[PDB]
């Protein structure tokens, strides 16, 4: 028998292992596959309590290659190193957030 | 001097109240003329009239829980003078 | 005359000089002579307002000697050196808790 | 025209210039005159939310020179000098406080 030690998690893909880019990479396509808005969010402290994260820039309406959206989370993650970084997917037909994932913790 | 056993039907007593069962049973039996003492030993209550009652609020296995209190018995104290302190006096005493 | 000092106290069994190993051992042959069902919780802090301590591993069902609960106790105590540690009683007949006293302090 | 800094005060006879040890023998004389019980108190923190002291030893009952509180201060004074000291006066007829001083404060 085991017990099982106590850690902090941070909802959806958060009790896999760490996200590749590779794996980032095909979860951002998904997205843009299906037809929803991709969105970079930031945050100094993850707490089940707050509900609004701060919008990096805005909403990318115009994406056309996953490649820009990961372009978008690496100038988020350059300018804020102490800071929680997620992706999020913004549907416009059913007006609710269909993906969310945290992507970067603070380092240290 | 003898021990009387006396059958009281289930029907005639209120539903969740000591107060009839008290009033019924030790109502004015005592006081009378033919005899000169009376006292009641016991009394039997069927589960049937029990189940009417609220019955205590909690109990033993219930307060335990709340006070996190396990495995010895509660130790207790009351406050001496009985009249006379005055309330902040009172507190610090009870502190 | 003499004044008694401030000293923060752990419910039962805490008054008494801390336990020896052998100590111990008597007061879990207890649990097993009268049928109850021995079991280890831990925890990070020891306040008055919480109630609920983390189970270690499950609740020891099959216990022949008084031995096998303390090595489980030692097994918390070496994996959580910065942990309150107790051992507890479950009764099945009442459904009550019939003992509870702290056998480790964070040390240090 | 001056501006009145900000200063922390500890009830009556804060205002005035610290006490001397002949100040306070003064004022000691003037409980025991009048014939009110002299007690010492003290505490780890000066709030004015808080209004329990806890008690050193018991209340001087039978106390017939002002010399002999004085020296039961200087006893919980070296044995806490981290702790606020107050004296107080009780009264039995009246049945509350006549005078409460601190006599000691908290050492660097």
């Amino acid at each position: 028998m085991q017990t099982l030690p106590k850690e902090r998690r941070y909802e959806t893909l958060s009790y896999l292992p760490p996200l590749t880019d590779v794996q980032i990479e095909k979860q951002v396509q998904y997205i843009l596959s299906q037809g929803y808005i991709p969105a970079v969010e930031f945050n100094e402290v993850s707490e089940p309590t707050e509900l609004y994260w701060t919008l990096w820039k805005l909403p990318l309406f115009g994406a056309k290659t996953s490649r820009e959206v990961l372009a978008e989370v690496q100038s988020c993650r350059s300018q804020y190193p102490g800071h929680y970084i997620r992706v999020v997917g913004f549907d416009n037909i059913k007006q609710c957030q269909i993906l969310s994932f945290i992507v970067h913790k603070p380092s240290r | 001097q003898f021990i009387a056993y006396i059958a009281y039907p289930l029907d005639l007593f209120e539903e969740g109240s000591i107060t009839n069962v008290l009033t019924s049973i030790v109502g004015n039996v005592f006081g009378f003329k033919a005899l000169r003492a009376l006292r009641l030993e016991d009394i039997r209550f069927p589960v049937a009239y029990i189940k009417t009652f609220q019955g205590p609020p909690h109990g033993i296995q219930v307060e335990r829980d709340k006070l996190n209190k396990y495995g010895r018995p509660l130790l207790g104290c009351t406050i001496k003078p009985k009249l006379g302190l005055s309330a902040k006096n009172y507190g610090r005493a009870v502190y």
